[PDB]
């Protein structure tokens, strides 16, 4: 089950 | 990129019996970047019928491949692993050794 | 003991044209269970293992949605990563992502995981603690303050001990008859002459699973590495693994060494010895 938030580098 | 070379192995599933049906495969492993070309070869002739993994990648992020095919061995047939990555100056030859 | 769940990326950019190739798979322990190529026809995550294939359309909708905006997330951090390298737009370079769980013996929560790779090398991870990164450089420093400020580890650590461990449960249990059993390896030893003087004793493990597992040769009882060959654990293509270890050894001396065998499938480990 993927992790669902955005995190971007 | 760092770049690093793939090691090679060739290798049938199951204990090769002449006239007995088998898989052949080719395991790349401990390369990048992740672009490779992979070819079975037959009596030096490439092979059609050949499938991949999906690409994953090892704790040290190098990348992993398999290649294989469904084949019957015959006394008189050779089969070989063909490789091209970025990092060699010429494809790379592994002969199947039935004992390996 | 222990189960895993990891999921592994990479993204590759083209400058020749168009996107970048992203490649997602999933997987418990050593079974890849899912998979997402930006190549293939779908556009879908894909079952990579029957038990997974149980899970119905809404699942499979959360997780295409999900991995799509993956792969959109790593095109983004391609051209950021560019940027912080001071890199041309002509070259081809690779970001790599993995994260997931592992819970133990207890089945509780062990031990959590958020880390990047870019052209092959280490550039930020979630530290153990799940509280700190280590930036591999003045780069990954910059994501460092970045996700610091956003408080990421925070909200990674309600994934990593929360959700990524129910669904692990949720996938081990429906997937029982395959990831909760342990293949032991069936081992055997062959004997091949290298001259009139000295032959080689080859120590097979095959159909194993799960693909760690340990093989020593010893000589009257203790540990020898001289003379000895291996190769790197290898998919069988059925989903088990196989290995082997050789020693070279004088001819009519073969009955003085011992090849051991250690697995999660034997209870014991076990020995062979050429007495056939
Ligand atoms: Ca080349």
């Amino acid at each position: 089950y993927l992790q669902p938030r955005t995190f971007l580098l | 990129m760092i770049q690093r070379t793939p090691k090679i192995q060739v290798y049938s599933r199951h204990p090769a019996e002449n006239g007995k049906s088998n898989f052949l495969n080719c395991y790349v492993s401990g390369f990048h970047p992740s672009d490779i070309e992979v070819d079975l070869l037959k009596n030096g002739e490439r092979i059609e019928k050949v499938e991949h993994s999906d690409l994953s990648f090892s704790k040290d992020w190098s990348f992993y491949l398999l290649y294989y095919t469904e084949f019957t061995p015959t006394e008189k047939d050779e089969y070989a692993c063909r490789v091209n990555h970025v990092t060699l100056s010429q494809p790379k030859i592994v002969k199947w050794d039935r004992d390996m | 003991g222990s189960h895993s769940m990891r999921y592994f990326f990479t993204s590759v950019s083209r400058p020749g044209r168009g996107e970048p190739r992203f490649i997602a798979v999933g997987y418990v322990d050593d079974t890849q269970f899912v998979r997402f190529d930006s190549d293939a026809a779908s556009q879908r995550m894909e079952p990579r293992a029957p038990w997974i294939e149980q899970e119905g359309p809404e699942y499979w909708d959360g997780e295409t949605r999900k991995v799509k905006a993956h792969s959109q997330t790593h095109r983004v951090d391609l051209g950021t990563l560019r940027g912080y390298y001071n890199q041309s737009e002509a070259g081809s370079h690779t970001v790599q992502r993995m994260y997931g769980c592992d819970v133990g013996s207890d089945w509780r929560f062990l031990r959590g995981y958020h880390q990047y790779a870019y052209d092959g090398k280490d550039y930020i991870a979630l530290k153990e603690d799940l509280r700190s990164w280590t930036a591999a450089d003045m780069a990954a420093q910059t994501t460092k303050h970045k996700w610091e400020a956003a408080h990421v580890a925070e909200q990674l650590r309600a994934y990593l001990e929360g959700t990524c461990v129910e669904w692990l449960r949720r996938y081990l249990e429906n997937g029982k008859e395959t990831l909760q059993r342990t293949d032991a390896p069936k081992t055997h030893m062959t004997h091949h002459a290298v001259s009139d003087h000295e032959a080689t004793l080859r120590c097979w493990a095959l159909s194993f699973y799960p693909a760690e597992i340990t093989l020593t040769w010893q000589r009257d009882g203790e540990d020898q590495t001289q003379d000895t060959e291996l190769v790197e654990t290898r998919p069988a293509g059925d989903g088990t693994f196989q290995k082997w270890a050789a020693v070279v050894v004088p001819s009519g001396q073969e009955q003085r060494y011992t090849c051991h065998v250690q697995h999660e499938g034997l209870p014991k480990p076990l020995t062979l010895r050429w007495e056939p």
